[PDB]
């Protein structure tokens, strides 16, 4: 009944190794240690992902050059992606720790199972993209289609959830469903409101394309609305979540100017469900306030309110210089227009009847 | 990054 947080130090360690964002894996957990909510957590520790449960959605040509190009040094790789040497265990060790997470959900060991490691969202069955290698959020989809005859995807990254929902385009037993900024040269240019799927697969991809600046306060009242909608359509029986952080005012990609507390209050509509539900990171570039972010959502998840003041702990001076839990949002325009919400709106809830 |  307690929730699972996939961990172990090895784990740990391989995360803190990818290079855009260095030692993070570190930082969430400790900070998640600092505030003592491991105790109230079940650990357990993942399995690394064998190529045969990794070629449950990659294609068996794909994970033959991963494997090549991390044993010596092309399917998406060399820019946002380098062909760099160990890539195949990296993405074998996160792809495994949501295969875990998935398991945990299937055997009824917990109604949660939290791998703030994956969400690596945009990875295609044949593709590297956007710093994911291997998409282990599609991995632990096929897991949870192993017992949940539908599973609901709902992706709160700032980018665009286009190889999950890539991956389940034509089916209509996962409904896939992201918020993300849309805008010309935008990575990764997919996702208007007007994308809902393909043949038995239309109308479940639900796509909210947001601009600059939304606050916790509209984008609650967005992302309510549409899952409101979905949950009455769709009648999911598991939920696979994404979270990440670069959506939170001070990330490096300036572009949304979200909180915890709005991210929180989503989280929060989604587990009154009561439905096994896998949690999952992603982006998240400023890295103490993605440490911040996802401890706060651990303690929404465990239903406890945590102290303002940071705990001191290793990395107290990243907290720097005002050592506090909360995030203030930047002074930047919002630039979405009420009546274009109001559009974006009514399209989805006409797609959902 | 280039790209994303
Ligand atoms: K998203
Ligand atoms: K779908
Ligand atoms: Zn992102």
């Amino acid at each position: 009944l307690v929730p699972v947080y996939i961990y172990s130090p090895e784990y740990v360690s391989m995360c803190d190794s990818l290079a855009k964002i260095p030692k993070r894996a570190s930082m969430v957990h400790s900070l998640i240690e600092a505030y003592a909510l491991h105790k109230q957590m079940r650990i357990v520790k993942p399995k690394v992902a064998s190529m045969e449960e990794m070629a449950t959605f990659h294609t068996d040509a794909y994970l033959q050059h991963l494997q090549k190009v991390s044993q010596e040094g092309e399917y998406g790789l060399g820019y946002d992606c380098p062909a760099t040497e160990g890539i195949f265990d990296y993405a074998a060790a996160i792809g495994g720790a949501t295969i875990t997470a998935a398991q945990c959900l299937i055997d009824g060991m917990c109604k949660v199972a939290i791998n703030w490691s994956g969400g690596w969202h945009h990875a295609k069955k044949d593709e590297a993209s956007g710093f994911c290698y291997l998409n282990d959020a599609v991995l632990g989809i096929l897991r949870l289609r192993r017992k949940f005859e539908r599973i609901l995807y709902v992706d709160l990254d700032l980018h665009h959830g286009d190889g999950v929902e890539d991956a389940f385009s034509f089916t209509s037993k996962v409904m896939t469903v992201s918020l993300h900024k849309f805008s010309p040269g935008f990575f990764p240019g997919t996702g208007d409101v007007s994308d809902v799927g393909l043949g038995k697969g239309r109308y479940y991809s639900v796509n909210v394309p947001i601009q600059d600046g939304i606050q916790d306060e509209k984008y609650y009242q967005i992302c309510e609305s549409v899952l409101k909608e979905v949950y009455q359509a769709f009648n999911p029986k598991a939920v696979v979540l994404q979270l990440g952080a670069d959506t939170i005012a001070g990330d490096p990609m300036c572009s949304f100017n979200m909180t915890p507390v709005g991210i929180g209050k989503c989280l929060k509509y989604i587990l009154q469900w009561q439905l096994a539900t896998l949690i999952l990171g992603g982006g998240g570039y400023n890295l103490a306030n993605t440490a911040r972010c996802w401890t706060y959502l651990t303690g929404v998840i465990l239903g406890k309110t945590l102290s303002s003041e940071i705990p001191d702990h290793e990395f107290f001076t990243a907290y720097g210089p005002d050592y506090v839990l909360e995030i203030t949002p930047s002074c930047r325009p919002d630039r979405n227009e009420p009546h274009r919400i109001q559009q974006i709106l009514n399209y989805i809830k006409g797609n959902l009847k | 990054f280039f790209x994303x």
